[PDB]
């Protein structure tokens, strides 16, 4: 009975409707109201310098050709309708291969208010890029952005404005945090203008501030290196006669230091610069190499002055721990404050 | 110690239902096949039914459409509903569980065997 | 005969508007869900997700699809589902899901004379659940599956479990290699977003991990290495080089296990149950190497007193490690 | 209202299966390229990733219209209704266009018939690397593209004046390598089906020694320096020289395998392997020379004393001579 | 007019043909005859409890709506014609992610005879679940199934059957065996019934029986452990005064077993119970650990009751090798008779 | 002018039945094929497959596509291939293949006045070959690519290489880091299945592995460990701890190296040529340490015998190992 009332209205809107022309072509500038709802901040990958995010990407503009008067003020049509009317060609500037979910139906929304205003939302999985300065690894902070804008329409045709205030146009879900070793301090929302050879385009930005957490690397990387250095210095509490006993200490710890150094680097891309972790590993490797040198001095200086050889070894029992204890307080105070 | 204990059965007169159950113990038979074997007096041991993890019900070429096998995976047991019993159905009914290697209809493929239950049908 | 059935089905789709839900502009359409879980596999701690395969059933009534004179349940070809209105049900916490398409697209449409529609899919999904690994591996998890309508609010669609607590079947036939399913639950509620209030159904399992695997892999390898250090206390120190040069190798061996145990689990900034035990066993084998160096340092100065320490090392070390296992297992169980 | 009438007339009687001037003259195409980034250069698979905006321009008499407007800034919905050249990248292992949230495509038609067509691509181009000089190697990874079915008599490509543009070079995902410059050439390739015009762009690259040198050269330099200490220790201290001799030789057995862990399974000796093997011969010979020295103390102890003095002379000299040969032959000679 | 004759026939068949209805709807049961040609039995992924297989899945039914009287008798048509007619919606119950190859064209075959009998084959790659009981690992055997049937039609509408005798209705190509560590001993072909929340369905089941080849585990796992056990028992023959020597023997070998015990977990899938390999490793761990214990007892009695110490050392040269010999015979005879 | 071309092309497609092969119900249609190999890469022994990229081209004559008055080889757009008849060629041993789609679908259609059709594709296929690693890493593999029609028997379609042995080009421009293509061969035959006899074209290579990498990463480390165990021969019985330590280090290292290398290949159940070396080199170090036990045992009773055995081991062991390499390197290479 009343079902066919809405059928005529929809066919009325789509009769003589051209989806190749933006609304208000040649008369004004189409404005698109945009806002985001982050359902889950996905994992951040250091090797590829990229991160994942799932959003309820909502867009809202106005088309005068879709006006209607009827019993219902708002129409909530099927996702199929979205492919027969003009929609903004928004794309992500720094986006790698992304996914638009299709289970069990195209995750799209389309509502047509009585005045012609449209609401068009979709559920995405955006995999954007991010520049990482790994100099301060693993005590680094980052600002991974998310830039999106039009592709074919210049700023004289389509302009993007946030639906609400910029501090409230992007909402992070309260339970939506899949980060493991990062902390989301906050996000910054800004809008700008980009210019290419084809003209000027509007670009909407969204910076996410991330701070790495050092709980994992302290127990898995630093502590194994620290104790290995300590085990090396136990070579100073052995009698000189038992040479093979001190022989095993030199080879084993150096072999251990090589293993820890290699495995730690497997967790990062082969950047040219040296990360802050490398300096601690290099210094630790320097000490375990310096300890094995001291053993050679013991034998070399024994024939010259046995007492001085005893003096050299006894001072080594004190000199080495003092240098390492002071060095750590230099290292840890250097990075945490900055 | 895995024991397959069987209950039910008895004597019925030329028809009528007679439900036979088999409760396992000592092991989870969710991933195994639980089957029923009938050994007629003096003839041989015969295959009746089976049901794997996917609830796929196999039946012998003879008792098909008469007996119903059903498993209660939560309680780790397999039943067998006997309907329209004929006088030549009198035998000892066995309960088995195995992985069905070299065929699930073969008596040699079942490691665990029940102790047998007596069913007698009189005219 | 068969031509008449073709005419009846053809008439229903003549004038049918797929863009409009049933009872458009009126009461909301009720939709009932049935899930038949086929298998659960790959409960990954590193990625913090799991794979689920199921037969997803949806029940709703469309008055536009009611026929008379045919006392049957028309099971039409699965391609006819492209000419009908179906709910836009999606899974919120899903990462990558697909419908199997061999040998054809696994899908079912089954009409009824009163207009009822049964619509089935075979879906394999990789839904994400966050895991609290503080008590790993002596931990329990609660992995869920969120079912929701995308474009329709509670004014247009309403979800309900079909059959109450018997809507989801097949959980008890699942054998996870490492976990064991303890309990599953069904929840129905509403969620309010910026665009309205949407119905939501939830399915959750409470997995509990099995400890028997980590005994052969983590605890027993760690315990035996600790016992080896104690054997050094019954050996005379005349082997001056041997005891120190082998205590160091035991400590080295302990770290090797730790290296290949951080590969098993993701990167998290806290200490799990497995880390406390390894750290605890590391200390005991670390003290033993430190203990001998003290003895070997004064092996000649006071050999009578040095030999006295090893007498107590034969008792203090084995007793203390028994205390550590007493506290550890009581606290974590 | 009026713009729709223009579009309908353009596509009325228009066949997209025929290139413009099919039986008259070749279709001349002007191509640009804007490079957002050059992704990681995977040496194991000998490939690299590039993300570009690809632009093409050509004329079409069938797309002439008279109106007060001058350019129709349409969108991707018109791409499938007009003739588009079938440009493909010859050395592409795997490439794909971008579709979120819509097909990332452009189309602008002027009133004289000129057509502009821009799309965004990510390409895993194939680059053959000569890793003889690793880590001091240099490379020129190319990117070639041409038509597929249209020979040189039907479609001719041509660069524009602004050949290739790049963004912020230092912000690209190149970690190991450092960008140098680009050179764009043109060539004609003859195949079994016809002669095709091929356009090429070469991205010159150079690996950085700022990480490999500290990682491997210095640890392999300390071992050789340290292994000479045995020659300053008298042979009476047998445990002293035995421990030192067995240490460095066994230590070099560690870094020997890890050097190639940064390389694929290349069957030719690279620069790193040559440095490692030579750094193993010095330490191995010093231990061996000590064994030869100690084996003739029982026979000619006076003669054996001569060899120790020579060891401190020739062995340090040989390492210095070798290093001069090694570094000059690669850094400035290759 | 060599082809227009057949064009009239094809246009005559599809005229008034509705492909949404199975043949004989509401009058009888549509009967499908099936047979498989395994071109290659692919690898078995033990760590996922699955396997792969490539088949020529062949089906055949009868539709009286497609009768004709033409110059020929069999129409070998394009794969496109398949989508114009009704075909069974066969699917695999335990498949995980299958592939229907369509390179360079949809690998499908359709043939129509003059009585309406249809033949419809396709090329598939199937990844099917195979539950595995690894208690007897690495001397285990398996029966990996492959179940297929209709998805939407109950057994009152569509019933499946085998084309020939069931044993000869599934054929394996001679050279298709891609297996590496297993050995296909043969298959059994059976038919069953399933009941779900929607009705009863006919299920056609094929079981493939595999036996693992233990040759790989003899060289990587079993041989090193045996050599380690024999290596430790060398320590008995050393004279008692080589206290540093035997101590190195005892400690190092037990460390080697722990290395081997962990190294066996890589190829071993994660399961709750203990495989047959772990019993061999556990016992071989006790033997080497007992050898270290025995030496300490002998060393303890030295300088106190040396005659007793030498008395025990003679026995350990006998009991340890003989008991290890007895243990091997039981272990290698218990598991080879299963 | 151009309108004449459009008129002619549209006339061909009018009344063109794509459901019938050329000369349906007549003599079989002949198809000629050329392959222009672009690259071969990722010859994986773990997956037993190789990846290939090629310019697959096909040839055939359709009398329905003939035209007159236009002395030009029309090169229609690649979308017209969906309206014409093309052979249903497939690769039997393929596992995962695709046609490149940048910037469009890589496909060519060219029509000749007599009705000849040239059809071209750019395919990146991952074919399957089973490798026999009984001589690894000194093996010689033979990986092929089976080309066959699917739905048409030898009564319908006939295959033949076009241009004879010149049908495959670009083989000489293939560089593989591990292998080196020695020879390629082209075969044409008929294959019989239960549904009939089908034409088949077979293309096969013959890859010979390069040993250059394995010398510096598999053998050279193994020789040095064996060489080092000979050092303990020159060290006298007095340093019992050092001789045992040197012996036990290599034996563990030989075990340490042996397991690590094998985890890079599938679990094939036989002894590869590399394994015989490592198993062979394990005996020499094991015999090196086992010899010392014999030396130590009779050292107390007969010091004279102990000195001689150590001296004779200094030459006998290196002499026999050189013999082992002489036999090994000649039996395989
Ligand atoms: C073997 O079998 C396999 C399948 O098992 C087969 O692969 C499939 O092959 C078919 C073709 O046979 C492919 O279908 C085409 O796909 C084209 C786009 O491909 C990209 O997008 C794919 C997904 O598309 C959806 O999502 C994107 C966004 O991601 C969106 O832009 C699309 O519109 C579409 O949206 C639907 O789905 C989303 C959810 O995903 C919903 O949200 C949405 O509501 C909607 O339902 C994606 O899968 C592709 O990736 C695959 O392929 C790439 C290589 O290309 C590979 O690298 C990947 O790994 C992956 O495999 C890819 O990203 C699409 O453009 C085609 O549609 C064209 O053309 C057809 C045919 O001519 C025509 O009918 C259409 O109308 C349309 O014409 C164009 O379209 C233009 C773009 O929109 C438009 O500007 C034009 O105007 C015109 O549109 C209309 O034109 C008419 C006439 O002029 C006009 O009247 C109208 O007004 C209008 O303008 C076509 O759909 C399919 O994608 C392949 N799938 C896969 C997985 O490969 C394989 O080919 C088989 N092999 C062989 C040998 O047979
Ligand atoms: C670092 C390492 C160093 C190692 C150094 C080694 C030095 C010595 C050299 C050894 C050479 C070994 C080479 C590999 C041999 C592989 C044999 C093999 O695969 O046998 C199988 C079958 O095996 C068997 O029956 C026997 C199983 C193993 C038995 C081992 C016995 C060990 C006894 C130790 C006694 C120690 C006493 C010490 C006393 C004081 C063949 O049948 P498929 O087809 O594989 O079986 C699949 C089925 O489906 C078929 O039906
Ligand atoms: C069509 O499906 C309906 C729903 O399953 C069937 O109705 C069932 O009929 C059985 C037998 O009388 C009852 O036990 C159930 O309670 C009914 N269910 C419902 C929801 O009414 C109906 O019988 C089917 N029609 C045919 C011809 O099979
Ligand atoms: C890229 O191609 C352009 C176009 O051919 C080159 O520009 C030409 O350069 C030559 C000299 O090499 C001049 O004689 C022409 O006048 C230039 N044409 C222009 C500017 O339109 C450009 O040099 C090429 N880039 C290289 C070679 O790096």
């Amino acid at each position: 009975d009343n079902t066919t009332v809405f059928t005529r209205i929809l066919d009325r809107l789509l009769d003589g409707y051209d989806n190749r022309l933006r609304p208000g072509l040649g008369e004004r500038v189409t404005e698109v109201k945009t806002d985001i709802f982050v359902t889950s901040f996905g994992p951040v990958s250091d090797h590829d310098m990229e991160y994942t995010i799932d959003v309820f990407f909502r867009q809202s503009w106005k088309d005068e050709r879709l006006k209607f008067k009827g019993p219902m003020t708002v129409l909530r049509l099927n996702n199929l309708m979205a492919s027969k009317i003009w929609t903004p060609d928004t794309f992500f500037h720094n986006g790698k291969k992304s996914v638009a979910h299709n289970m069990t139906m195209p995750n799209k929304l389309l509502r047509i208010t009585e005045d012609g205003t449209l609401l068009y939302t979709m559920r995405l999985t955006v995999r954007a890029e991010c520049p990482m300065h790994l100099e301060d690894f693993p005590m680094d902070a980052h600002a991974c952005p998310l830039k999106f804008g039009s592709y074919a329409y210049t700023r004289a045709e389509v302009v993007y404005e946030w639906t609400r205030e910029p501090a409230r146009s992007v909402v992070v879900a309260e339970d939506g945090s899949r980060l493991n070793q990062y902390d989301l301090l906050g996000q910054t929302v800004d809008s700008g203008i980009v210019q290419s050879s084809t003209g000027e385009y509007v670009v909407m930005t969204t910076h996410f501030h991330l701070k790495r957490k050092i709980g994992y690397f302290v127990i898995q990387t630093y502590l194994p290196c620290i104790m290995t250095v300590i085990l090396s210095q136990v070579s100073f509490w052995l009698n000189r006669e038992s040479v093979p006993a001190r022989t095993v200490f030199g080879v084993t710890t150096v072999l251990t230091m090589t293993t820890l150094s290699i495995s730690a680097r497997n967790s990062l891309p082969k950047v040219a610069y040296a990360t802050a972790m490398d300096w601690f590993i290099a210094v630790c490797y320097a000490f375990v190499f310096s300890a094995l040198i001291e053993f050679a001095t013991v034998n070399y200086f024994t024939k010259s002055q046995p007492a001085r050889a005893a003096k050299i070894d006894r001072l080594s029992r004190i000199a080495f721990p003092l240098l390492f204890g002071i060095f750590n307080l230099v290292y840890w105070a250097t990075y945490l404050n900055r | 110690q895995v024991q397959l204990q069987e209950s039910g059965g008895g004597l019925v007169q030329a028809g009528g239902s007679l439900r036979v159950s088999c409760a396992a113990s000592g092991r989870t038979f969710t991933t195994y096949i639980m089957a029923w074997f009938r050994q007629a007096p003096g003839k041989e041991r015969e295959f009746l039914a089976a049901m794997d993890q996917g609830r796929i019900q196999y039946y012998g070429d003879s008792v098909r459409g008469r007996f119903t096998i059903s498993r209660d995976y939560a309680k780790n047991s397999v039943d067998l509903q006997l309907d329209g019993l004929r006088p030549e159905d009198t035998a000892v009914y066995y309960c088995a569980a195995g992985a069905g290697f070299w065929g699930l209809r073969t008596a040699s493929s079942y490691h665990y065997w029940g102790q047998g239950t007596q069913v007698t049908v009189s005219s | 005969n068969m031509s008449f059935v073709k005419e009846t089905v053809d008439k229903l789709l003549k004038g049918y508007d797929i863009r409009l839900r049933p009872d458009f502009g009126g009461p909301p359409v009720c939709v009932g869900m049935n899930i038949d879980i086929a298998s659960i596999d790959m409960v990954s701690e590193v990625n913090m997700d799991y794979t689920l395969t199921m037969y997803f059933q949806q029940y709703w009534r469309d008055k536009r699809l009611a026929y008379s004179g045919i006392p049957l349940n028309l099971t039409l070809d699965n391609r006819v589902a492209d000419q009908l209105w179906v709910p836009d049900t999606y899974f919120l916490n899903d990462k990558k899901s697909f419908v199997h398409g061999v040998t054809v697209k696994n899908r079912m449409i089954r009409l009824h004379p009163d207009g009822t529609v049964l619509y089935g899919l075979r879906i394999t999904t990789t839904a994400a659940c966050m895991m609290d690994l503080r008590r790993y591996p002596l931990d329990e998890q609660n992995c869920t599956l969120e079912i929701e309508s995308y474009g329709y609010t509670t004014d247009d669609i309403e979800f309900y479990w079909r059959g109450g607590d018997k809507a989801v079947t097949g959980v008890e036939r699942i054998e996870l290699p490492q976990f064991s399913i303890v309990e599953h639950r069904l929840v129905s509620r509403n969620v309010v977003f910026a665009t309205g209030a949407y119905p939501r159904l939830s399915l959750s399992f409470r997995l509990k991990r099995n400890i028997g695997y980590f005994i052969l892999q983590t605890y027993m390898p760690s315990i035996l290495i600790t016992i080896l250090s104690w054997v050094s206390f019954w050996i005379n120190y005349d082997a001056s080089a041997a005891r120190v040069a082998l205590g160091i190798t035991t400590v080295l061996t302990m770290t090797t296990i730790n290296t290949h145990l951080r590969e098993t689990l993701p990167k998290i900034p806290y200490v799990k149950a497995i880390d406390m035990y390894l750290m605890g066993c590391f200390v005991f084998v670390f003290l033993a190497l430190l203990e001998y160096a003290f003895v070997n340092y004064i092996f000649f100065s006071q050999p009578a007193r040095a030999a006295a320490i090893d007498r107590w090392s034969r008792i203090v070390f084995p007793f203390t490690f028994s205390l550590f296992n007493l506290v550890y297992w009581l606290y974590y169980v | 209202g009026d713009v729709t009438v223009i579009l309908n007339n353009l596509l009325e009687g228009y066949d997209n299966k025929l290139r413009p001037d099919i039986g008259v003259k070749p279709t001349l195409i002007h191509t640009d390229m804007y490079v957002n980034s050059i992704g990681p250069v995977n040496a194991i698979n000998m490939e690299y990733t590039i993300d570009i905006f690809f632009a093409q321009t050509w004329y079409d008499r069938r797309l002439k219209f008279n109106s007060t407007i001058k350019v129709l800034r349409l969108n991707s919905n018109m791409v499938g209704k007009i003739w588009i050249p079938d440009t493909f990248f010859r050395n592409s292992k795997k490439a794909d266009a971008h579709w979120i949230t819509t097909p990332n495509r452009m189309l602008r038609i002027w009133n004289d018939g000129r057509v502009l067509y821009t799309l965004r691509l990510t390409i895993d181009a194939e680059c053959q690397l000569q890793l003889h000089n690793f880590p001091m190697d240099e490379h020129s990874c190319p990117l070639e593209f041409s038509s597929y079915g249209y020979p040189r008599e039907e479609i001719v490509y041509q660069w524009k004046r602004s050949s290739v543009e790049v963004g912020d070079t230092r912000s690209w995902r190149l970690y190991q390598f450092s960008f140098v410059g680009l050179r764009n050439t043109t060539e004609v390739v003859k195949t079994t089906s016809g002669d095709y015009v091929v356009m090429s762009v070469y991205f010159d690259l150079s690996r950085r020694m700022g990480y490999f040198t500290i990682q491997t050269y210095i640890p392999c330099t300390l071992i050789v320096v340290l292994s000479w200490v045995s020659f300053w220790i008298n042979k009476d201290a047998v445990p002293a020289r035995t421990s030192l001799g067995i240490t460095t030789v066994l230590t070099m057995t560690t870094l020997s395998t890890i050097a190639r862990k940064s390389l694929p399974k290349v069957s030719y000796v690279t620069a790193m392997d040559l440095f490692v093997s030579v750094c193993f011969i010095f330490v191995f010979s010093a231990l061996v020379e000590y064994g030869t020295l100690h084996y003739f103390v029982s026979s000619q102890p006076a003669r054996a004393a001569k060899m120790d003095s020579y060891a401190r002379i020739f062995f340090p000299t040989a390492f210095c001579l070798f290093n001069l040969v090694y570094w000059v032959s690669y850094l400035y000679l290759g």
